[PDB]
C-alpha cells in the first residue's frame, strides 16, 4: 500500500428485528351467523353467499 | 347559458403529501377557462307544478356537478350506462338523518324538496310525500356513511353557499372526490380555489356514462385528460395550479419548472401538423388462393384473400398460429405466396414446427427458420392410412431409401387413432421484405389518392406521413418504392395507375417563447422557425390586428409581437441577427450594436486624455464543485443481495466510476490548492489601518464577529442561494471556507503591504504610496501625477468600492456565472435521483417491490432490465459529471493562473484583468469559487492638438527619446502617450537621428536647453 | 423519529423533495411518525506506506 | 440539410454583423489604437503608431520613418503574397474543413445508425408496430430504441468534447485578437 | 414510440438542455470573440496611408 487513503467499502448501520405493519386493527366479517347461529338453510334455502 | 370557470376542477392524485415544491400530474380535469352551462328555473317549476320545453347530458371523459341550493334539491346521481333494470345504477342520496348508495332496479324518483316547509301547523301533516325507488326485487348492493354530517353543512349559512361534487372512473377503482367549500357570497360568482379528498373509491369497475341527476339548475362539466403542474403547501393546500398544456405559457411553466418565468427564450416544444383523411390504394386484382384440399408437396400464388371466416374457420377455437397477428395481417401488402402441404399429422404440432429437431427435421422435413403460421385442425384417415415420411436438409427429396444393415422401414399414421398423430396437412405462411415490387394484399375500400397536402398515406400497406409531390425523377421500369437515405422513402408508385410521386417532410420546427418576465408574461409571443407559418392560422390574424402586425424575420415567423425600424441593443436572442422593453410592452426590432460613428481621423493631429479615472469591476470564477462521491453498491442495491450479485456480475465497471470519480475529486482540490498555494508563510495585516486615503473596510478582515471575513463576503453568501439524501453524497470540501479566507487575508495583505517582491523571495514589506507609483509607471504614466492626485485618487477609488458594493446588493444574477455552476451541479444530482423514479417497463421503480412481486426466475431479468436501466443512466451522469469536469478545470487553471499573474504582479495582457491599462487587484472568497476585482486606469477627456512625428531643427532630426510630439498650434511640447502633459524641448528629452532628411511631417521648431 | 407535518384522511404517506418517502401512517393509533435513513458512510485506511 | 429529426439553428449573429464588427476593430486599430481597448477610441495617425509599435518590439522608431516607403511596399506586396497564395494554392483551411466534416460527417453517422436494427426484425418502426400486435412488438421497439438512443447519446457526448476544445481554443483566440489586436505583447509565438 | 419511451425517465430533455447548452455557449463565443468595443466604428472613406 502507498502513502494515502482508498476507500474499500462502505458499512450499513445493520437495522434491528424486521417488523411489518397495515390497516388499523385485526378482524373477521359476520362468521357467527354463518357458524353458531342456531337455525340455517336446507337443500332448498342455501344461497352462494 | 356558457359561463367562463376563473379557477374549478382542482383534486389531488392520490394519498400523496408534499410541501413547498411543484409536482406534475394528469387525468380527467376540469381544462381551465372554458364553458360552463348554469341556470336556475327555464320555467317557473320546483315549488308546485312541474314544467318545461325539452330534456341532462352524457359523459365526455369524467363528470363533474354541483350547484347552490341551501337544500337537497339536488337529490340524485344517477351512474351507470343503461339506467334501467338492464343495467344496475347507482344512486347516491341522502338519507334524512344520514346517506345511502345504492344500485338496485326501479321505475323512476320523484320531487324530493317542494320548498314550502315549517309544515302548516305544530305537527307533520304529512303531505308532501316522496319517493325513489321502486318493486325491490333484483337489488345488487347498498352503502352506508354520513356525507349528510360529513358534505352538506349547509346550515348558519342562512342561504346561498358553494360546494362540489366531481366524479372520477379511474380504472374501475371507483373514486369519488369532495368538499364543502365555505364561500361568503351573494349572486353570480362561480369563483374560488380549492381542492378535493376522497371520500370513497367504490372497487365497482362498472359501464359508467350515464348520469341522470335528478331532483333545471345544474352545473355540468366533462372532464379532460390533460396532465397540470401543482403546487403543494406544507399544510397540505394548493395555492395554484396550471395544466400542461392549455395555453403557451402553461407549457412555459410546465417545463421551466417555476411559476415564475424568468427573462430569456425557452425552446419549449414544436409542432406536428394533423394532416387530413388517410388515403388508402391497393390494386384492381380480387381474387383468393386455392383451397381445395384446405378448407371447406406443393406451392401455389394470386391471393388477395379475405383471411377473416376461413382463417379463424371455428375448426380451432380461434385462429392462433404463433407467427401471426390477424388483428393486423390482414391490412398489409405482400409480394409472395408460398403455401407449402405435404402429408403429416396433425397430433404434433410441436414436433412439426420451427423449434424443428428429429427425423422429421433431418430425415424428413424442416423448412428453415422464418415468421410463419400454422395448420389447422380435422379428420383425414377417417374423414376422407398407409402414408409414409421421407440427416438430410431441407427443399430437398429421396425415392430409393439407401442404407442409412437398416431396420423395418415404413411407418403407418393409420385408421387406428386411438393418438398422438391425428391428420392435418401441414400450411403454411407466405411473407417477403420489401425486396421486390409490391403486389399482394386482400382490397378492402381502396380509397381514391390526393396530393400536395401534408397528410397521413397507408400507400398500398407501406406507411407514412408527409405530401405527395409529382416525382419528377424520371424512374426506371424497376423500381417500386425507393429510398434517399437511411429510412427516407421516396418513391410512390400507386398499385393500380403506376404513375409515380414524390415524398417531402412538411415542414415544422421549435416553438419556444420570448417574454420579459413573469409578471408580464401576459403577452407571451410565440414562434415557429423558418416556416411560411400559414398553417398556425389561429394568431396571424389575432396578431394582425395590444396586437399590431405579424412580422417575419430569416429566423421565421413571430407571432407574438410586432417589427420597428429603430435600432436598439441585443436583450433576448430569437436567431437569425434580431435580438429583443420598448414603449412599455413586448416588440421585435434589428440591433444596433452600437452607437454607430467613428472618431475623425488626421495625420497631424492625436487625441491625448488629458482626465482619467480609476475604475472597478467584477469577475466571478468557477472553481471548485461539491466533491461528491457516489457508489454502485448501496445505490443500486440498498442493502439488496440479489443485487449485488447482479452488479459484480459486471465486472469492475461500477468501481472504475468509483475511483474515476474520486480522482476528480483529488483533482478539484488541487485546483484550489493551486488557486491560494502561492505563498507558504501565512500573515495578518497590521491594525495599524494607515493606507494614505485608501479604506478597505469592507475588505481586510479585522477582527469582526465572524472571525475573519470580508463585509463583500457576507454580502455574497446569501447572495447565493446555495444536504443529503441516499446513493450518494459530498464528501466535504478539504480545504474549509475558512482557511481560504485566511489565505486570502494574509496573501492580499502582503502583495498590497510588501510590494509583489514575495512571490520573488521573501516579503519585503512595502508602503502602499509608493506601491502605486510603481504600478503606474508599470503600465506607462509617471508616478509624479500620482504624487500629486493621492487624495483625490483614493477618494475615487473609495467611492469605486462603494459602488461594487451597492451594485452587488442591487445588482441581482451578478451571480449568475456561478450560481449557474452551483444550479448545474445540483440540479444534476437531482435529476440522478429521480431516474429511480424510472421503472424502464419493469412493474415498479423499487427493485424490492418488484422481486417481492415475482418469483425468482422471471423477476432475475427483470431486475436485470432494472440493472440495465439504473445502470446505464448513473454511467450517464458519470461521463457528463466528468465533462463537466473537464470544463471547471480548464477554467480552473485558467483562474489559478489569472490570480498567480494580475495580484503577484501588474500585467500588461489586457482583457485578462482590467478593462484597459490594467493596474492590479484583489482577491475575495466564495462558496464554490472566487471572485476578483480591479482596478483599471481608464482615460477620459481627450483633447485633439496638432502633433508632427518628427521634429527638424538645425537640420538636425530630433525623435523623441520616448514620447509623441504636440502642438496647441502655437508651441510644441513633449509627452507621455497616456496623458496630456506638455514638455520643453532641450537636448535630452529628444536625441537626434541626422539631419531632417525624408520622413514625412516633420514640422519647423527648433529645440532648446536652459 | 417526530413528525411535525400534518395530513389529512386524503394523506397517507408524504415524501418530500426529490420525491423520497418517509412520512409512514402509524395505522394502529392515526399518528403519523416519520422515517430517514439510517445513515453511513465510505471508509477507508490510512498508511504512510 | 435539414432531413428529420434533426435540425440547424442560425448563429445568433449572421456573418454581416460579425464582418462588421471587424471592420470597426481594423479601422480603430488603422486609427485609434490602444484607446479602444479602454473605452474612448483616441484617434492616432497610423505612421506614428507603427513607430510605437517598433519602439515596442525593440527599436527606436527611427528605422520606420527612414524606411517606411519600402516598409510600405513590402508590406504591401507582403500583404499580396498571401491572397494569391491562397487563391493558388488550396487545402489551407485545414482546422476549418477539419471541424466541418467532423461535424457533418458525424450528423450523417447519427442518421446513419437509424438504418441498423439492432436485431430486431425491422428497419422502419412503423413496420413492426404494424406486421404484428404492439403487445409483443413492444421489445423490438425497446431494442431499436435503445440503440439509437445510446447512440445519440455519444453523439452528444463527442459533440460536447469537440465543444469543449473549440471552447478553450476560442478563449485563446479571444486573447490572441485580445493583445495580438488591441495592443502588442512580447508574447513570442503568441 | 414516445408511448414506450415516457417509461424511460428524462435522458431525454437531458441532452436536450446539455446540447442547447452548447449552443448557446458557442453563441457566447462569438460575442467574447467579438463584441470587444462599444459602438459600430466606420472607416473613413479618405485612405491615404
Ligand atoms: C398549516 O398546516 C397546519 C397543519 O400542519 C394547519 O393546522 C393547524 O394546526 C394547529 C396546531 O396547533 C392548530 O392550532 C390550534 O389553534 C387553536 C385555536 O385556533 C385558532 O385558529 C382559528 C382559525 O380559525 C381561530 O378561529 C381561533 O380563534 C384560534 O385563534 C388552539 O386552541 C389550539 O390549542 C391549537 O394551537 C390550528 O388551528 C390548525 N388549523 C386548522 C385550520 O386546522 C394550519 O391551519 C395550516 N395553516 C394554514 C393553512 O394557513
Ligand atoms: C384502530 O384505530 C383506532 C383509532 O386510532 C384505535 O382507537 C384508538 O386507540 C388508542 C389507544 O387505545 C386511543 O388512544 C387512547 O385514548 C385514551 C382516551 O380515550 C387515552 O387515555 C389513552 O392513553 C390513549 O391516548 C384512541 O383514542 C383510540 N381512538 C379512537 C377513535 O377510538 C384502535 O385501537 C385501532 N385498532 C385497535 C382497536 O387495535
Ligand atoms: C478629472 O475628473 C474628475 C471627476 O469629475 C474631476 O474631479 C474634480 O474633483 C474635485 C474633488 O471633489 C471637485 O471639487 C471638482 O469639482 C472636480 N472637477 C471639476 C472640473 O469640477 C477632475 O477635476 C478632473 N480633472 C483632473 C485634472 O483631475
Ligand atoms: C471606510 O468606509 C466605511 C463605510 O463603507 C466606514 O465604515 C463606517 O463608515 C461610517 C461613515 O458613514 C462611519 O460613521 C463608521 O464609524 C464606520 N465604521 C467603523 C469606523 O467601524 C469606514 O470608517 C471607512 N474607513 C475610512 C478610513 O474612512
Ligand atoms: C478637434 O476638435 C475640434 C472641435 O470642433 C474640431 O474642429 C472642427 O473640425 C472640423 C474638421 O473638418 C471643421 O470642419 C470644423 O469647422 C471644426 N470646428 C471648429 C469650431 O473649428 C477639429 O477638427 C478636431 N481636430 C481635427 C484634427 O479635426
Ligand atoms: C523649414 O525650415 C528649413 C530650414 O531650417 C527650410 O529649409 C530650406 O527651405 C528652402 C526652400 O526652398 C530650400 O531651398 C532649402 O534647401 C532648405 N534648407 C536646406 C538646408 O535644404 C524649410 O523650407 C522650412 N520648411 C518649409 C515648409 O518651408
Ligand atoms: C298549486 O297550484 C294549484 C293549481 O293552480 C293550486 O290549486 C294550489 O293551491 C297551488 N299550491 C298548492 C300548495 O296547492
Ligand atoms: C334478478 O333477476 C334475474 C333475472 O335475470 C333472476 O334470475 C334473479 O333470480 C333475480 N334476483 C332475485 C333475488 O330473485
Ligand atoms: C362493462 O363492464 C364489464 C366488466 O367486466 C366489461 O367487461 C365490459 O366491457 C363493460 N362494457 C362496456 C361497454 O365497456
Ligand atoms: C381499376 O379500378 C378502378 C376502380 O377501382 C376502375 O375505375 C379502373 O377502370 C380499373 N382499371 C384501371 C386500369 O385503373
Ligand atoms: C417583476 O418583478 C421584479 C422583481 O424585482 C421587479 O423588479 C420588476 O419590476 C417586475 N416587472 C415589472 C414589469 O413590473
Ligand atoms: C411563403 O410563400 C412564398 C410564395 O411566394 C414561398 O415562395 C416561400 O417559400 C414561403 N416562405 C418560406 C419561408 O418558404
Ligand atoms: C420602418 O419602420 C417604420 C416604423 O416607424 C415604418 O414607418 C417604415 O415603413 C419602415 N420601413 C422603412 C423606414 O423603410
Ligand atoms: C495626410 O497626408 C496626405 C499626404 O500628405 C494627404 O492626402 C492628407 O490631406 C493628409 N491629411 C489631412 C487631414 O489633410
Ligand atoms: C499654447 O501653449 C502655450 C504653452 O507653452 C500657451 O502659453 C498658449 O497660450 C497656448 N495657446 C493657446 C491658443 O491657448
Amino acid at each position: 500500500v502507498e502513502k494515502g487513503i482508498y476507500q474499500t467499502s462502505n458499512f450499513r448501520v445493520q437495522p434491528t428485528e424486521s417488523i411489518v405493519r397495515f390497516p388499523n386493527i385485526t378482524n373477521l366479517c359476520p362468521f357467527g351467523e354463518v357458524f353458531n347461529a342456531t337455525r340455517f338453510a336446507s337443500v332448498y334455502a342455501w344461497n352462494r353467499k | 347559458a356558457y359561463t367562463n370557470s376563473f379557477t374549478r376542477g382542482v383534486y389531488y392524485p392520490d394519498k400523496v403529501f408534499r410541501s413547498s415544491v411543484l409536482h406534475s400530474t394528469q387525468d380527467l380535469f376540469l381544462p381551465f377557462f372554458s364553458n360552463v352551462t348554469w341556470f336556475h328555473a327555464i320555467h317557473v317549476s320546483g315549488t308546485n307544478g312541474t314544467k318545461r320545453f325539452d330534456n341532462v347530458l352524457p359523459f365526455n371523459d369524467g363528470v363533474y356537478f354541483a350547484s347552490t341550493e341551501k337544500s337537497n334539491i339536488i337529490r340524485g346521481w344517477i351512474f351507470g350506462t343503461t339506467l334501467d333494470s338492464k343495467t344496475q345504477s347507482l344512486l347516491i342520496v341522502n338519507n334524512a338523518t344520514n346517506v345511502v348508495i345504492k344500485v338496485c332496479e326501479f321505475q323512476f324518483c320523484n320531487d324530493p324538496f317542494l320548498g314550502v316547509y315549517y309544515h302548516k301547523n305544530n305537527k307533520s301533516w304529512m303531505e308532501s310525500e316522496f319517493r325513489v325507488y321502486s318493486s325491490a326485487n333484483n337489488c345488487t348492493f347498498e352503502y352506508v356513511s354520513q356525507p349528510f354530517l360529513m358534505d352538506l353543512e349547509g346550515k348558519q349559512g342562512n342561504f346561498k353557499n358553494l360546494r362540489e361534487f366531481v366524479f372520477k372512473n379511474i380504472d374501475g377503482y371507483f373514486k369519488i372526490y369532495s368538499k364543502h367549500t365555505p364561500i361568503n357570497l351573494v349572486r353570480d360568482l362561480p369563483q374560488g380555489f380549492s381542492a378535493l379528498e376522497p371520500l370513497v373509491d367504490l372497487p365497482i369497475g362498472i359501464n359508467i356514462t350515464r348520469f341522470q341527476t335528478l331532483l333545471a339548475a345544474y352545473y355540468v362539466g366533462y372532464l379532460q385528460p390533460r396532465t397540470f403542474l401543482l403546487k403543494y403547501n406544507e399544510n397540505g393546500t394548493i395555492t395554484d395550479a396550471v395544466d400542461c398544456a392549455l395555453d403557451p405559457l402553461s407549457e412555459t411553466k410546465c417545463t421551466l419548472k417555476s411559476f415564475t418565468v424568468e427573462k430569456g427564450i425557452y425552446q419549449t416544444s414544436n409542432f406536428r401538423v394533423q394532416p387530413t383523411e388517410s388515403i388508402v390504394r391497393f390494386p384492381n386484382i380480387t381474387n383468393l388462393c386455392p383451397f381445395g384440399e384446405v378448407f371447406n408437396r406443393k406451392r401455389i400464388s394470386n391471393c388477395v384473400a379475405d383471411y377473416s371466416v376461413l382463417y379463424n374457420s371455428a375448426s380451432f377455437s380461434t385462429f392462433k398460429c404463433y407467427g401471426v397477428s390477424p388483428t393486423k395481417l390482414n391490412d398489409l401488402c405482400f409480394t409472395n405466396v408460398y403455401a407449402d402441404s405435404f402429408v403429416i399429422r396433425g397430433d404434433e404440432v410441436r414436433q412439426i414446427a420451427p423449434g424443428q429437431t428429429g427425423k422429421i427435421a433431418d430425415y424428413n422435413y424442416k423448412l428453415p427458420d422464418d415468421f410463419t403460421g400454422c395448420v389447422i385442425a380435422w379428420n383425414s384417415n377417417n374423414l376422407d392410412y398407409n402414408y409414409l415420411y421421407r440427416n438430410l436438409k431441407p427443399f430437398e427429396r429421396d425415392i430409393s431409401t439407401e442404407i442409412y444393415n437398416c431396420y423395418f422401414p415404413l411407418q403407418s399414421y393409420g385408421f387406428q387413432p386411438t393418438v398422438g398423430y391425428q391428420p392435418y396437412r401441414v400450411v403454411v405462411l407466405s411473407f417477403e421484405l420489401l425486396h421486390a415490387p409490391a403486389t399482394v394484399c386482400g382490397p378492402k375500400k381502396s380509397t381514391n389518392l390526393v396530393k400536395n397536402k401534408c397528410v397521413n398515406f397507408n400507400f398500398n400497406g407501406l406507411t407514412g406521413t408527409g405530401v405527395l409531390t409529382e416525382s419528377n425523377k424520371k424512374f426506371l421500369p424497376f423500381q417500386q418504392f425507393g429510398r434517399d437515405i437511411a429510412d427516407t422513402t421516396d418513391a410512390v408508385r400507386d398499385p393500380q395507375t403506376l404513375e409515380i410521386l414524390d415524398i417531402t417532410p412538411c415542414s415544422f420546427g421549435g416553438v419556444s417563447v420570448i417574454t420579459p418576465g413573469t409578471n408580464t408574461s401576459n403577452q407571451v409571443a410565440v414562434l415557429y422557425q423558418d416556416v411560411n407559418c400559414t398553417e398556425v392560422p389561429v394568431a396571424i390574424h389575432a396578431d394582425q390586428l395590444t396586437g399590431s402586425n405579424v412580422f417575419q424575420t430569416r429566423a421565421g415567423c413571430l407571432i407574438g409581437a410586432e417589427h420597428v425600424n429603430n435600432s436598439y441593443e441585443c436583450d433576448i436572442p430569437i436567431g437569425a441577427g434580431i435580438c429583443a422593453v420598448a414603449s412599455q410592452s413586448i416588440i421585435a426590432y434589428t440591433m444596433s450594436l452600437g452607437a454607430e460613428n467613428s472618431v475623425a481621423y488626421s495625420n497631424n493631429s492625436i487625441a491625448i486624455p488629458t482626465n482619467f479615472t480609476i475604475s472597478v469591476t467584477t469577475e466571478i470564477l468557477p472553481v471548485s464543485m461539491t466533491k461528491t462521491s457516489v457508489d454502485c453498491t448501496m445505490y443500486i442495491c440498498g442493502d439488496s443481495t440479489e443485487c449485488s450479485n447482479l452488479l459484480l456480475q459486471y465486472g469492475s465497471f461500477c468501481t472504475q466510476l468509483n475511483r474515476a470519480l474520486t480522482g476528480i475529486a483529488v483533482e478539484q482540490d488541487k485546483n484550489t490548492q493551486e488557486v491560494f498555494a502561492q505563498v507558504k508563510q501565512i500573515y495578518k495585516t497590521p491594525p495599524i489601518k494607515d493606507f494614505g486615503g485608501f479604506n478597505f473596510s469592507q475588505i481586510l478582515p479585522d477582527p469582526s464577529k465572524p472571525s475573519k471575513r470580508s463585509f463583500i463576503e457576507d454580502l455574497l453568501f446569501n447572495k447565493v442561494t446555495l444536504q443529503k439524501f441516499n446513493g450518494l453524497t459530498v464528501l466535504p470540501p478539504l480545504l474549509t471556507d475558512e482557511m481560504i479566507a485566511q489565505y486570502t487575508s494574509a496573501l492580499l495583505a502582503g502583495t498590497i503591504t510588501s510590494g509583489w517582491t514575495f512571490g520573488a523571495g521573501a516579503a519585503l514589506q512595502i508602503p502602499f504610496a509608493m506601491q502605486m507609483a510603481y504600478r503606474f509607471n508599470g503600465i506607462g504614466v509617471t508616478q509624479n501625477v500620482l504624487y500629486e492626485n493621492q487624495k483625490l485618487i483614493a477618494n475615487q477609488f473609495n467611492s469605486a468600492i462603494g459602488k461594487i458594493q451597492d451594485s452587488l446588493s442591487s445588482t441581482a444574477s451578478a451571480l449568475g456565472k456561478l450560481q449557474d455552476v452551483v444550479n448545474q451541479n445540483a440540479q444534476a444530482l437531482n435529476t440522478l435521483v429521480k431516474q429511480l423514479s424510472s421503472n424502464f417497463g419493469a412493474i415498479s421503480s423499487v427493485l424490492n417491490d418488484i422481486l417481492s412481486r415475482l418469483d425468482p426466475p422471471e423477476a432475475e431479468v427483470q431486475i436485470d432490465r432494472l440493472i440495465t436501466g439504473r445502470l446505464q443512466s448513473l454511467q450517464t451522469y458519470v461521463t457528463q459529471q466528468l465533462i463537466r469536469a473537464a470544463e471547471i478545470r480548464a477554467s480552473a487553471n485558467l483562474a489559478a493562473t489569472k490570480m498567480s499573474e494580475c495580484v503577484l504582479g501588474q500585467s500588461k495582457r489586457v482583457d485578462f484583468c482590467g478593462k484597459g491599462y490594467h493596474l492590479m487587484s484583489f482577491p475575495q472568497s466564495a462558496p464554490h469559487g472566487v471572485v476578483f476585482l480591479h482596478v483599471t486606469y481608464v482615460p477620459a477627456q481627450e483633447k485633439n492638438f496638432t502633433t508632427a512625428p518628427a521634429i527638424c531643427h538645425d537640420g538636425k532630426a530630433h525623435f523623441p527619446r520616448e514620447g509623441v510630439f504636440v502642438s496647441n498650434g502655437t508651441h510644441w511640447f513633449v509627452t507621455q502617450r497616456n496623458f496630456y502633459e506638455p514638455q520643453i524641448i532641450t537636448t535630452d528629452n529628444t536625441f537626434v537621428s541626422g539631419n531632417c532628411d525624408v520622413v514625412i511631417g516633420i514640422v519647423n521648431n527648433t529645440v532648446y536647453d536652459p
